[PDB]
């Protein structure tokens, strides 16, 4: 575990496995859609668009491989124990953990699928079935298929209960069998055959609307639906390929949508896992098909990169909306109209995510104090070709970069039936992105419909020019990107020597973007206009100084005087913005080769990552290495900042997140991860971190011990007149509590009553106030000056209240008159002791002021204690005598120096 | 257009400034601050030709003195400065 | 007419001193009558210099 | 749809209207050519803003001006004011703002009266 | 200078909507303003404001008893919770309805909250201060219970103490007594028998008795008694009384149970207090003409906390013993300007309501107000000597008042009436020119004199804004003709330069070094003139740089709106190279004087309850019948002193009535300080005093690679050679380990390290030194530092004078506080002492 980092959440990510959700009606205007992250779960409510509802917590440590959503909670298995991993079933409600289930002890097996019903709850594992008694949480039995051959045991498909079939689950085997089982009794009361036996498996079943209508979908390609009581076949169809299985079946309940009217019911809609399009049987007269839906979500292919397929179809009930997840990390919800006949539906809800580990991250930055601030909006560049504003705080509000209509375009073309794929169709994959939002002109960038990287001005420094630039993987154009409308920019900015783009920065002002290809030139481009203005070196030597290799790494001051650049083998160049000249270069070249550059504003320090496996930060100003980090055992990966300057974080290949704290160049953070980090990015104020893994599709936001909570780590690895703490204020308002008590008075008086209550009730701390604090103060005094020690008493004179401490002051007295009794003189000696060891001088000053104001008649009357008040003289005399020389002398020289002129 | 003036006074005591500061627990003037009278010297005392003794005068500068102890010389030029004075008026 | 200027001062065009006015409510006293103009890069001042032929588009 | 820039400069009594439109880079007085229009000792005076400015700025406009009213020195001083108003209001209008301020940047630190005409009142020490 | 200026603390607002608390020691006060809350520490004299910011005005405040954890609700219901000892952000969290109701139990793992008409109690989230191994988890709050049987607004909740019951007060005419778990002997009962609708439901100490206080005035004690025909017993109500508070219904009412009495706030502005259980009036007094918004009372019971919602009026009394412990005034209209004293310390700000206040820099706390004037009062200002201020208002009356007296020695007036909107005064203190809008003059009066000197003319407009330079010989006027006139006076032939312009001129400001001005003009565009030459060195149109807006009632988009996008006032920072501008709109812009770029932006305020804090609206906002934020919802209140519309039609100036539903945002004045390192600006929202940030950023100044703090504290410790060390901790700029330090080393080779210092060094540990006079308890050995440094460096300070000058004011300060502190007391207790000695 990490010292710094704890996980917070794996944001991005809507539906990345192979495990289906499930959905659940509440009310009847609501449905709650329930699926897997991974590590937990997300419920999405239906009416309110799809919002996250909850996300539960706390994350279970395997896996979760089967869910199911009864009333209010929702039940998840997770774990597969056939490799190492832990196993368990746990009951979540609102998102949090409140039961769990009590497992067989000889359970080797993944768990398949959960199905309540009744009283009961089961879950059909693999090749064996545990049930639990749901009203008490509590074990019943196990079920236990048998069979002649191993294979044919197994359970494939699942268990499904038909609706007004009272205790019996219907379980599919590996053969084509279906198997009915009481489960009360746990006792097999029959078996069904497939028909035409050259049909293998039982892919899928599901119950009909029509009452004891069981629909099997067989590997072998055919669907079925059979009277579960007759043994009959009502209806058989060649609804299969034998190389693509169909895997799920759902049936529209609402009441009508067949008969090539839309006044029939009988609709059906089918999804094979290898295929990305869905199929819509109408089932009136023999069960023909009416439509399918291309390309519902990414199809699965071997040999891309995309992920794809279909994971579930459920038809929601009493409703035309069909609410479809994909395997690629997308939910779509489609619904048919009423008043056109549409056979095939539209799209009216979709939540999507990136269908390909994250390559990317950058907090956009702050909304210059704004409510969004630093840590609201995260762009995640993806090697799905795509780039997404991921946002931290509300997850609905996250929304894919728009580039142009582009599923519009490909519909247009044909890359959704069967040429390219649509990723093929959308930018390349993105490298680097650099941003600034001082001119983001938010939803109203530039008013109307703008073309697309083209490859009018008074309206655009009006309302806002480009905010995003980004550097792609091998395109020789690095392009642009409107933030305020999330949609693609006008202008893609060539290099100039026709290499591929190799890293890109933008000013500060918002105004100038650098492109830095692969081969050496560093070319500038005004962002309003799209219009190339400088070159590095422009046409030392003014105009030899171009970089021989890749340039990696620029970035401008936001002075807009100097623009650094890091070439990937050699040097580090500072270039004169306004002539384009170089001024500055600092050659590393026989020993390194910089792989990559970060900068920190606010602090002008730049930190090169070099490719012997270290990390060089340098300051700007003076231009000379200041710090160097030597702790990698790879290739760095990512490396950042954060925005206070005590930190450098850096992730390699050894899939090891180092921490190093910049100021004492120590390391204070090293953690191990399960997958090597692909990306990182620190926000612009210091709480999140967001981490983008390999093999893993979104982010992961990792929260800010330290700045929550002090934590103590600095452990480097590797694997003279005296002033007080009184307040000034309390010692002041005791030496003038007179005047401060009198206007706190109020003008009028308050109309207290005629008959006044008598006796008021106590309050405070025992009759007192509550803030003298608690266990006799000329007890305290007179014992200290028997013994020598008034140091008790004058830290109690510290601690007193101010009205009470002039009290305490004001009730000293002469007492019996003897030497060692009188309270005067006590506390004469007891401010003469404190001025000896020069301890408070103003608070004894004070003090002395308000005795003599207050007690000068005993004073003069006596002289027992006016020989202490003549020591007390001598000492006051040459401490006042040394510090009135010295203030003096310094606020004469002060003046002098501020006004000699005169 | 505002308002044509009318005179408006106010009067002031001998409680000090921090008297005259709003209702705070601890006052914002340090030690010094905090015997300034809210009223000048000059207010407190001025010596002036309707405070003085009887035989005395007093000065323009401040000083009392007495009319027998002026010489005659000094009776006619302060005659003449007050003839001066009551021409000019 | 008093419903064209209702129109204009309710788009925003007419400030009164430096401040534009956005209420059609504002009491013009006899000494701001003065000093009620048009605001700043007005369209309609556009098209009155654009009327004089004096149309300064710097 | 053709960009175009209208600019008035002004002196004692000579006013310039100037008309600056997307061209080759040629600029006109009265029909006649610059290099033409002018008493042969001003067109320094003329050539000025562009001299300032460099040549590269005006490669793209064509900017054509009238100009009547007051002398020789005058109106000089009205076609030098017409050229620089111009093309920092073309250049506002139709490039990037920041081109704009380094334009005007650099014609304030040589002379503001390239930009706003300062006219002569009559306050002498009152 | 470094432009890194994060958010300090707010100030010149006190109260506003939203509830009082006290911190369970008893000491600070807890009070909402705006958007943001601020801690008023009592004990010792101090103000701060927690780092989280709202999106609309505070609505409820509640506070772990334990006292670390704070819960703000805004209006509709978005709650952000917050640690008070690190003052960090904690939990974001949104309860879906408006919260009307808000109180954590006694035993701290609970909290309810009242909702319109639900009642939801929650467990207290555990937190990484409180839990080992710990951090934040994702959905913190747990969700207990939900009850809905209640039949209206749910007004008040109170725990018992033992933190098993709890009451809710509605405005159904009912309490409820609700239980946390099923009891054994309870049932979740009601309790009716009222008039206008409950206020409050309290229980007694030995929890038998409970008290409902009810908005007509009056007051039940409920006791459970048997039925009167007499297992078979009922909560009734044993007895009744009334407050007799003739023309007014109580607000708000508050009851300290251990020491049994009872606090009741009215309409009419006069509180009374109680001793409850036998209904004595203890005493009772009008602390507002308006009405009282909330009471809540001391933990040890000895203080009160009143807050009044319609003005700034908070007020803590202290109720034995008859007298106030504080009464702040907030300002209850627009701030038109402000300045700081230039010791720094203290601050002043004139406002729109006809009060000029003085406000302390700590503390938070208004010092002193003045109020002879009896309208609006523009422009104040300061002489050089710190001591005399000038104020000009519409009253037609430029004031001069004292701050050692406190007494306005000089009444100025032209003698035709006119209303200054604009003033500035010669700096050595003798000289104040004034402006107006109705006469295009200038006016110029003496101070010593008290007669007008002349009237300054030459303008074909009215003056806008007025500047004296800071060497004390020119007049700048800037006046709607499009002019500014640079004024020569004090020299034998007054004269009158003319700049012209292209527009109105709406802010002149000078350099600190004199030499160069800057006007800002209605274009929106700055220029940057330089004194001598006449000429424009320097110009930034802003326009797009400072464009934020739409208000709610403009019918154009943010980009095209105009009115928004100008610079009211600018003001030089007193190193002489940043501007800060600011005008109509949600940003001020802080440029550089020589590269003219925009260094830093800042919003200043993202409460959306006012007008024009975000750029673009939302169609869910807007209705079918206008904005939502449009329609008249004055008439379903239940107060008629609420319910009447008391407005003048069209008046954009202050009135009376002043409806002032969603105000405008404007940053009306800006202004550095003398001590540098800080500046604040006068919004709508309040007044914004923002500071630098060097304690929480590592900023080295030229780093060597083989420089740590560790190796810093090797050569102090190992080899000794104290001038290595304290330049490497310089060279750091950590300031703990540069304090580590420079206590570290003797106070006899200080004249060594001074000696043997570095020029370019120097002010920062001028600085340093006077930061550690004004804070450490160090004070002789401080300083010996300072004497050392200017005996050693005089001449280089005195030569320079320009570098180094905010650096000397700021020594100047420390050394004066320390003089005017502890000196004056030493020589008055000698003297005393003396003439003791000598009877």
């Amino acid at each position: 575990g990490s010292a710094i980092f704890a996980p917070y959440r794996t944001i991005g990510l809507i539906s990345p496995t192979g495990v289906p959700f499930t959905s659940i009606p509440l009310g009847k205007t609501t449905f709650q859609i329930t699926t897997s992250v991974g590590r937990a779960l997300q419920t999405y409510d239906l009416k309110r668009g799809l919002n996250l509802v909850f996300v539960t917590r706390p994350q279970t440590p395997s896996d979760i491989t089967a869910t199911h959503a009864w009333k209010e909670r929702v039940y998840a298995a997770f774990g597969d124990p056939r490799n190492g991993e832990p196993q368990g079933l746990w009951v979540f409600q609102r998102g949090k953990k409140v039961a769990e289930l009590p497992l067989p002890s000889d359970l080797d097996q993944p768990i398949k699928q959960i199905l309540i019903f009744g009283g009961w709850i089961v879950a059909c594992a693999l090749t064996r079935i545990e049930v639990w008694k749901a009203a008490t949480l509590e074990h019943y039995t196990t079920i236990f298929p048998a069979a002649s051959k191993k294979g044919d045991n197994e359970l494939t498909g699942g268990a499904i209960n038909m609706p007004t079939f009272l205790n019996k689950i219907f379980v599919g085997r590996k053969d084509g069998w279906v198997e009915i089982w009481n489960v009360s009794t746990g006792k097999l009361i029959y078996t069904l055959l497939p028909p035409s036996p050259d049909c293998g498996a039982v892919t899928c079943l599901q119950p009909t609307p029509a009452l004891s209508l069981l629909a099997i979908a067989y590997s072998g390609g055919p669907l079925v639906i059979q009277n579960v009581l007759t043994d009959k076949t009502v209806l058989l169809l060649e609804a299969g390929t034998d190389d693509a299985p169909v895997t799920s079946i759902s049936f529209r309940t609402d009441g009508l949508g067949a008969g090539q009217d839309g006044r029939k019911d009988g609709v059906m809609a089918t999804a094979t896992s290898v295929s990305g399009d869905v199929t819509f049987w109408d089932l009136n007269k023999g069960g023909r098909i009416m439509g399918v839906l291309r390309s519902a979500h990414n199809p699965p292919s071997r040999h891309n990169i995309v992920r794809g397929g279909i994971s579930k179809i459920e038809f929601l009930a009493g409703q035309p909306v069909i609410v479809t997840s994909g395997l690629d990390n997308s939910l779509k919800t489609w619904i048919f109209d009423e008043s056109p006949f549409s056979p095939v539906p539209r799209i009216l809800h979709q939540r999507s995510g990136h269908a390909a580990p994250v390559r990317c991250l950058h907090f956009l930055p702050s909304d210059f104090d704004g409510a969004e601030g630093g840590n609201k909006w995260l762009l995640s560049g993806g090697k799905d070709r795509s780039l997404w504003g991921w946002s931290l705080r509300r997850d609905g509000q996250s929304a894919e970069l728009s580039q142009g209509a582009i599923r519009k375009k490909a519909r247009k073309m044909g890359l959704l039936a069967g040429t390219t794929t649509l990723e093929d169709l959308k930018a390349p994959e993105i490298t680097c992105i650099a941003s600034s939002l001082n001119r983001d002109g938010g939803m109203g960038a530039i008013p109307g419909k703008q073309m697309i990287w083209d490859k009018n001005a008074e309206l655009s420094g009006n309302t806002g020019w480009e905010s995003v630039v980004t550097a792609h993987k091998d395109d020789p154009y690095a392009r642009t990107w409107f933030w305020g409308r999330r949609r693609a920019g006008r202008w893609a900015f060539k290099t100039g020597d026709g290499e591929p783009v190799s890293t890109v920065a933008i000013s500060s002002c918002g105004t100038f973007a650098l492109v830095g290809s692969t081969g050496g030139s560093i070319d500038m481009f005004n962002l309003q206009s799209g219009r190339h203005r400088q070159r590095f070196p422009s046409r030392f030597a003014p105009g030899t100084g171009r970089h021989t290799n890749a340039v990696t790494g620029i970035v401008v001051d936001p002075l807009n005087r100097h623009v650094v650049s890091c070439s990937l083998d050699g040097k580090v160049k500072f270039w004169d913005f306004i002539t384009g000249n170089l001024v500055d270069e600092i050659d590393w070249a026989p020993m390194t080769k910089i792989i990559g550059c970060r900068y920190h504003p606010g602090n002008d320090l730049i930190a090169f990552a070099c490719d012997d496996r270290s990390i060089r930060v340098v300051d700007i100003e003076t231009k000379n290495t200041i710090r160097e980090f030597w702790g990698c055992r790879g290739d760095i990966n990512d490396f950042c900042f954060s925005p206070d300057g005590r930190w450098i974080v850096a992730a390699s290949q050894d899939s090891i997140i180092r921490v190093w704290d910049l100021p004492t160049a120590h390391l204070i953070d090293a953690f191990r991860l399960e997958q090597p980090c692909t990306a990182l990015a620190f926000s612009h104020t210091g709480e999140y971190l967001a981490g983008a893994m390999e093999g893993s599709l979104g982010v992961q936001i990792w929260t800010n011990r330290t700045l929550f909570r002090h934590v103590p780590t600095r452990q480097i690895s590797e694997s003279m007149m005296t002033l007080s703490l009184v307040p000034r204020s309390r010692w002041q308002t005791l030496l003038h509590i007179d005047i401060i008590k009198a206007r706190n008075k109020p003008k009028e008086p308050p109309k207290a009553p005629e008959k006044a209550p008598f006796f008021l009730p106590p309050v405070g701390q025992n009759g007192i106030s509550s803030l003298i604090p608690q266990e006799t103060f000329t007890s305290k005094l007179l014992v200290g000056g028997a013994k020598g020690d008034y140091t008790d008493f004058i830290e109690h004179l510290k601690a007193l209240p101010p009205a009470a401490a002039d009290l305490e002051l004001r009730s000293l007295s002469i007492g019996n008159g003897d030497e060692a009794t009188n309270e005067l003189l006590h506390f004469i000696r007891a401010l003469t002791s404190r001025l000896v060891a020069r301890r408070d001088y103003e608070l004894t000053q004070a003090w002395m002021t308000v005795f003599l104001r207050l007690h000068f008649d005993l004073i003069m009357e006596n002289e027992e204690l006016l020989q202490a008040l003549g020591e007390w003289r001598e000492h006051q005399a040459r401490e006042r005598d040394r510090l009135s020389e010295l203030v003096g002398y310094c606020g004469g020289v002060v003046s002098f120096l501020r006004s000699p002129r005169t | 257009k505002p308002k044509p003036p009318a005179p408006t006074l106010t009067v002031v005591s001998d409680v000090a400034t921090v008297a005259m500061e709003d209702a705070q627990p601890a006052t914002a003037q340090g030690v010094a601050g905090g015997e300034t009278s809210m009223i000048a010297p000059q207010e407190v005392y001025a010596p002036s030709k309707d405070t003085a003794e009887k035989g005395e005068v007093v000065t323009k500068a401040g000083i009392p003195i007495a009319k027998q102890e002026m010489s005659r010389e000094e009776k006619l030029r302060r005659r003449r400065r007050e003839k001066e004075r009551i021409r000019k008026a | 007419t008093v419903q064209a200027a209702t129109k204009l001062i309710e788009q925003g065009h007419v400030r009164v001193g430096v401040e534009e006015v956005r209420d059609p409510a504002f009491l013009v006293t006899r000494n701001m009558e003065d000093f009620v103009t048009w605001t700043v890069g007005s369209k309609i001042k556009q098209n009155i210099m654009k009327y004089r032929d004096k149309l300064d588009d710097f | 749809s053709v960009q175009a820039v209208q600019v008035f400069g002004k002196k004692k009594n000579a006013t310039a209207v100037a008309r600056c439109v997307q061209g080759k880079g040629l600029i006109k007085v009265n029909g006649k050519p610059l290099k033409l229009f002018a008493p042969e000792i001003l067109r320094a005076k003329l050539y000025e803003p562009i001299l300032i400015l460099g040549t590269d700025k005006f490669a793209d406009v064509d900017i054509r001006i009238r100009v009547a009213g007051g002398g020789h020195t005058s109106q000089v001083y009205a076609v030098r004011q017409a050229i620089a108003k111009s093309i920092v209001a073309y250049y506002a209008k139709y490039v990037d703002e920041h081109s704009k301020n380094l334009l005007k940047q650099e014609l304030i630190q040589f002379d503001r009266s390239l930009l706003v005409a300062d006219p002569r009142r009559c306050e002498p020490k009152k | 200078m470094k432009t890194n200026f994060k958010f300090s603390n707010l100030l010149g607002t006190v109260y506003c909507r939203g509830n009082l608390l006290f911190s369970p020691d008893g000491t600070h006060l807890f009070s909402p303003v705006g958007n943001r809350v601020t801690v008023f520490n009592l004990v010792e004299n101090k103000s701060y404001t927690f780092p989280f910011a709202h999106r609309k005005n505070i609505s409820r405040i509640g506070l772990t008893p334990q006292g670390n954890l704070l819960l703000s609700i805004d209006e509709d219901g978005q709650a952000i919770l917050t640690n008070v000892p690190r003052r960090v952000v904690l939990y974001h969290f949104s309860f879906k309805s408006p919260v009307t109701a808000l109180a954590f139990s006694p035993s701290g793992r609970h909290f309810v909250v009242g909702l319109k008409r639900k009642i939801e109690v929650w467990h207290v989230p555990s937190t990484p201060d409180t839990n080992e191994d710990g951090d934040l988890e994702f959905a913190p709050f747990v969700r207990h219970h939900t009850h809905m049987q209640h039949f209206d607004d749910v007004r008040h909740l109170e725990w018992s103490s033992d933190s098993r019951f709890f009451l809710s007060a509605s405005k159904d005419l009912t309490a409820r007594i609700w239980s946390l778990d099923t009891e054994e002997g309870f049932v979740p009962t009601v309790l009716s028998g009222h008039r206008q609708g409950v206020v409050g439901a309290y229980f007694s100490k030995d929890q038998e008795t409970i008290y409902t206080v009810s908005k007509d005035g009056a007051v039940f004690e409920w006791k459970y008694v048997a039925k009167p025909g007499h297992e078979d017993m009922q909560w009734r109500i044993v007895n009744k009384h009334f407050f007799m508070q003739n023309a007014a219904t109580l607000r708000c009412a508050a009851y300290h149970a251990e020491s049994n009495l009872l606090v009741a706030g009215f309409s009419n502005g006069i509180f009374g207090l109680y001793e409850m259980p036998d209904f004595n009036l203890i005493h009772t007094l009008s602390i507002s003409q308006n009405e009282i918004d909330f009471v809540t009372i001391n933990k040890s019971g000895e203080w009160l906390a009143f807050g009044a919602s319609k003005l700034g009026q908070l007020l803590v009394w202290e109720w034995q013993s008859e007298s106030y412990i504080l009464k702040q005034q907030g300002h209850f209209d627009a701030m038109n300007s402000l300045v700081y004293s230039p010791d720094g310390q203290r601050i002043v700000t004139a406002a729109d309501d006809g009060k000029i206040k003085v406000w302390d820099v700590e503390s938070g706390f208004c010092i002193v107000t003045f109020t002879e004037h009896t309208s609006g009062v523009t422009a104040c200002e300061f002489a050089k000597k710190g001591s005399v201020l000038f104020t000009a208002s519409l009253d037609g009356s430029v004031r001069a008042w004292d701050l050692i007296r406190y007494r306005n020695f000089r009444t100025f007036t032209a003698p035709e009436r006119l209303s200054f909107t604009c003033m500035a005064v010669d700096p050595s203190g003798e000289v104040i020119a004034a402006g107006s809008i109705d006469s295009f003059d200038i006016h110029i009066w003496s101070v010593q004199t008290g007669q007008l000197l002349d009237r300054l003319s030459g303008h074909e407009g009215p003056v806008s804004s007025l500047a004296f330079a800071p060497d004390g010989s020119v007049l700048v006027s800037g006046s709607w003709d499009r002019t500014a006139r640079i004024w020569s006076i004090f020299s034998r032939t007054q004269t009158s330069e003319p700049l012209q312009l292209q527009s109105d001129v709406l802010d002149v400001a000078f350099r600190p070094d004199s030499k160069q001005i800057a006007i800002s003009t209605l274009d929106g565009q700055l220029t940057f003139w330089s004194v001598s030459e006449a000429q424009q060195v320097s110009g930034v149109d802003g326009r797009r740089d400072v464009s934020g807006g739409r208000r709610i009632t403009d019918r154009r988009t943010a980009a095209n709106v105009a009115g928004t996008k100008n610079f009211n006032t600018i003001r030089y920072s007193m190193d002489g190279t940043c501007l800060l501008a600011g005008g109509n709109s949600k940003y001020i812009c802080l440029y550089s004087t020589t590269t003219m770029v925009l260094l830093k932006k800042f919003t200043v305020s993202v409460n959306l309850s006012l007008s024009g804090t975000q750029e673009f609206l939302n169609s869910k906002l807007m209705t079918e019948a206008g904005p939502v934020g449009l329609l008249d919802d004055q008439g379903e209140a239940s107060d008629l002193e609420d319910r009447i519309d008391r407005s003048l039609p069209g008046s954009k100036r202050g009135d009376p009535g002043a409806r002032k539903k969603f105000p405008e945002v404007r940053v009306s004045g800006v202004a550095f300080s003398p001590t540098g390192n800080s500046f604040c600006a006068a919004s709508t929202e309040g007044l914004l005093v923002y500071s630098l940030d060097n304690t929480v950023q590592f900023d080295p100044f030229d780093l060597n690679m083989e420089i740590t703090p560790a190796s810093t504290l090797a050569v102090l410790e190992k080899e000794k050679d104290y001038l290595k060390a304290l330049v490497m901790a310089f060279r750091l700029n950590e300031a703990g380990l540069i304090t580590r330090v420079y206590q570290a080393i003797p106070y006899t080779d200080i004249g060594l390290v001074v000696e043997q210092f570095p020029t370019v060094y120097v002010p920062r540990l001028l600085r340093f030194v006077a930061a550690q006079t004004e804070q450490s308890p160090h004070m002789e050995f401080c300083l010996l530092w300072i004497r050392a440094l200017i005996d050693k460096h005089g001449p280089w300070l005195a030569a320079n004078r320009g570098k180094v000058d905010v650096e000397l004011r700021v020594v100047a300060r420390a050394v004066a506080k320390m003089r005017d502190e502890i000196r004056r007391l030493a020589d008055e207790n000698v003297y005393m002492v003396d003439y003791l000695l000598n009877q």
